[PDB]
């Protein structure tokens, strides 16, 4: 049976009911991940097509309308994503923010300080997560050497267009903004902003704690400070949260190769990536085979774009969920 | 097939030719025996920066050596298109009229990388308040009131239209 | 100066005379233009056909085996069609050519000028006898008795 | 409706909303509230008296007890306030 | 009244749609003593329901 | 051993020689590992012809 049976408790006639008291902090939880975007591909018609061969591409010159058209289309996809990404980063402007201290937290080994560029925790998830589509003069330097993308010509990756570091310095203001936006005082001001402590105003909020109790919360929290830190040693992929966030990085690099291999491949088995390519001397032959070929690319093309107009949308409705959690929980 | 050596033994070696779960083949053994494998034909991609208040286009090179590329380059049949149109390589070689000329400049190019290009660079201009090591406040009052925000379009519904089938064809 | 097939979006006026026209191969902003097919683009990044390596040095890799069993002795009826199989051999199918005219010459999902030009991996060459008037009824694919 | 100022999700700024007709939609005129100037403020003060100085609107402030507007304007409020305090937290003379 | 966790426990369910009354509406448990039959109107709707 | 024509999953070693085959056709498991061209497959409930 897979049923865990919930806690219960009993109704009681008497005006006075029974209580249940929690007698374990527990502070410290792993949590979901919004998708937020997609990765940004920009596919190079006229290349990837005719392999490159102007008696193809003279055939292909015919059909040049449709594929002006996809090109608009994905450059169309990836500016959504560009406005909904400065959106999002827009919730970074308010005025609150707390100077780094290197000893944040007096009792607190926190991973939120950069070694000294990406705090700790961030470059925890982007080490255990593999991306291979972004390259800049090492990926594409290192397969002369022996990324494929341009040498297939199939697609081109487009650069986020935020510098990582720099979003990883908002994050560092975002850290300071927390403690001070959340205090009793309205509009923006610093507050006691003790390591996120939010002073007892967050541990009144949280649960109606005595001020005695209060002292003993600070002990508790030297003990949450580890429990963060068995949270950040659980990033296994056992963890739903940290596979979602695989299976979205998965889902990119695996969309735009899958896609990439079929039309850059055997293709049709007479096609043989180009129709009649050394089979057929005569160029009305070729171009026969080559004709029936270039439409199987451009609908497997079409299909593609389709694909990420529908990801675009969805990552545009999720990146507004993420902009809404930032409004109401940070 | 275009092709680009000298690679680790790979591959029973009774078959000169070597495939890597693919139609395309790594060959080798091409001359003699020795390993000769194959590499993909080298492209460089080229986009096109243009403003069109200024009537001013940039080409850009992304992902690729700048000492590598060069202006009407001989070894690739088209530097760009049927005609051309050497900054440092943050991103890849951009040819463009003087340098990165870095400035306090936003944004309004939207460059691939990050480039503000009224290549200037972004400044964020974060605003922060001191709060002390000791208990203490830092209250932040607006000077004025500001009143009034642009807000954007809301779509709400689409328009509904329907086609007769059989009468259209 | 010289004509060459090319497209042009060519703008026309209330009169219809065409006093303004883009290449749109020529330059990066022609072949925009072409796109969007207007002459006037908004400001964005665009991306344009990539750069392309040129093809040299074609490199092939060279023992002619004799080709005398072929043309020589009685060729067997069509029914018992004999064939002789190489393999790792250079080949002259010039010299098979000049040494027989040829009635008819056909190549199915091939061409004779290509397989003269690449190598392939095994090569089989079948002589035997059978009418000349019955081009018709023997075929790679036919309905022929 | 009603003003929001708490997971705003009018227009990055809450102060009053308005509603106005849109073709094939809806249009809206979210209010929003320049340069801020940050005061230095002791983090409460204990009396010698039961009722000790408390944070609990803007509150804060320094010397001379409550010195604090809750409004963007300064002086909104003169000091009053008064009420009992609930408890006297370490470092006494002051809630610090 | 939960305000924090599932410590509050439980409440006698006639109290608590009361109390939840008195809180939403100016209705107050005074004024639902003067009205007669609230219970059995409630019951109507559900069965109209 | 009588040839047939079979679908095999083929794992080939650095050497380059074959050291692993999988028959796609006896075993429902067999298939299993055929499809998603990994010998190892993560356990799941999976439909059989």
């Amino acid at each position: 049976i897979a049923f865990n049976h919930p806690i219960q408790v009993d109704q009681l006639n008497s005006s006075y009911f029974k209580l249940s008291i929690p007698t374990n902090f527990s502070f410290g939880v792993t949590q979901e991940y919004i998708q937020t975007t997609i990765q940004k591909v920009t596919v190079d018609c006229k290349q990837y097509v005719c392999n490159g061969f102007q008696k193809c591409e003279q055939l292909l010159r015919e059909y040049g309308q449709f594929c002006s058209k996809i090109n608009q289309a994905l450059h169309g996809a990836n500016l959504r994503q560009d406005d909904s990404v400065r959106n999002l980063f827009a919730s970074v402007k308010s005025s609150q923010s707390s100077p780094i201290i290197p000893g944040f937290g007096g009792d607190f080994n926190l991973t939120l300080l950069e070694p000294v560029a990406r705090s700790a925790i961030e470059d925890l998830l982007f080490d255990k997560v593999t991306i291979a589509d972004p390259g800049y003069m090492q990926g594409y330097d290192d397969c002369m050497q022996q990324i494929c993308a341009q040498y297939v010509a199939g697609y081109k990756v487009l650069p986020p267009l935020m510098d990582v570091n720099m979003e990883a310095a908002y994050t560092s203001s975002l850290l300071g903004s927390i403690a001070g936006v959340g205090w009793t005082a309205g509009l923006s001001s610093f507050a006691a902003i003790p390591f996120a402590q939010s002073i007892f105003y967050r541990l009144n909020g949280v649960g109606i704690t005595q001020q005695v109790l209060s002292e003993n919360q600070k002990l508790i929290a030297n003990k949450f400070n580890q429990a963060l830190g068995a949270m950040q040693t659980g990033f296994t992929t056992t963890n739903e949260a940290f596979q979602k966030v695989q299976d979205a990085v998965n889902n990119n690099a695996q969309a735009l190769s899958k896609l990439a291999s079929e039309l850059s491949n055997t293709f049709g088995a007479i096609s043989a990536s180009i129709g009649d390519i050394i089979q057929r001397l005569d160029v009305l032959e070729q171009d026969a085979q080559i004709d029936r070929l270039i439409n199987g690319r451009l609908t497997t093309l079409n299909a593609f774009v389709a694909q990420q107009l529908v990801r675009s949308e969805s990552a545009a409705l999720s990146a507004q969920l993420a902009k809404d959690k930032v409004n109401e929980c940070v | 097939g275009r092709g680009v050596q000298n690679c680790t033994a790979v591959g029973v070696r009774q078959q000169r030719f070597v495939y890597d779960a693919y139609q395309n083949l790594v060959g080798y053994y091409s001359d003699d025996g020795n390993y000769y494998c194959l590499r993909a034909c080298v492209s460089v991609p080229v986009s096109v920066i243009y403003d069109k208040e200024t009537k001013t286009h940039a080409t850009l090179f992304g992902s690729v050596a700048c000492e590598h590329i060069s202006s009407t380059m001989s070894q690739y049949s088209r530097s760009t298109r049927s005609m051309l149109k050497p900054v440092g390589c943050v991103l890849g070689l951009v040819n463009s009229s003087l340098f990165v000329e870095d400035c306090k400049l936003p944004l309004g190019q939207s460059l691939c990388a990050l480039p503000d290009t009224p290549a200037s660079i972004a400044f964020n201009h974060p605003i922060q308040v001191d709060q002390l090591n000791s208990s203490y406040f830092k209250l932040s009052i607006p000077t004025n009131f500001s009143f009034g925000v642009t807000q954007e379009y809301i779509q709400t519904t689409i328009q509904k239209v329907t086609v007769d089938c059989k009468q259209y064809v | 100066y010289k004509l060459q097939p090319l497209t042009f979006l060519l703008d026309f006026s209330v009169d219809g005379y065409i006093r303004r026209a883009i290449d749109c191969g020529f330059n990066d902003l022609s072949q925009l233009h072409c796109s969007y097919e207007s002459f006037d683009v908004e400001s964005g990044v665009y991306s344009v056909s990539s750069f392309e390596a040129k093809p040299s040095g074609s490199v092939v890799e060279q023992v002619e085996c004799d080709f005398s069993p072929l043309l020589s002795g009685t060729p067997p009826q069509v029914y018992n069609f004999k064939r002789l199989v190489f393999t790792n051999c250079n080949y002259n199918l010039t010299k098979l050519l000049s040494l027989f005219s040829v009635n008819d010459f056909t190549c199915s999902q091939i061409s004779p000028a290509a397989i003269a030009s690449n190598c392939y991996s095994s090569l089989i060459l079948d002589y035997f006898s059978y009418p000349l008037s019955m081009k018709s009824d023997l075929s790679v694919s036919s309905a022929g008795p | 409706k009603a003003q929001s100022k708490r997971s705003g999700f009018c227009g990055q700024g809450h102060i009053v909303s308005f509603v106005v007709n849109a073709p094939n939609g809806l249009y809206f005129m979210h209010v929003g509230y320049s340069n801020h100037i940050e005061v230095v403020s002791a983090y409460g003060l204990c009396d010698a008296a039961n009722p000790t100085n408390c944070i609990a609107p803007v509150n804060g402030y320094f010397i001379k007890t409550n010195n604090t507007r809750i409004v963007d304007e300064w002086s909104y409020t003169g000091s009053s306030f008064y009420a009992p305090e609930p408890i006297t937290s370490l470092n006494t003379k002051y809630v610090a």
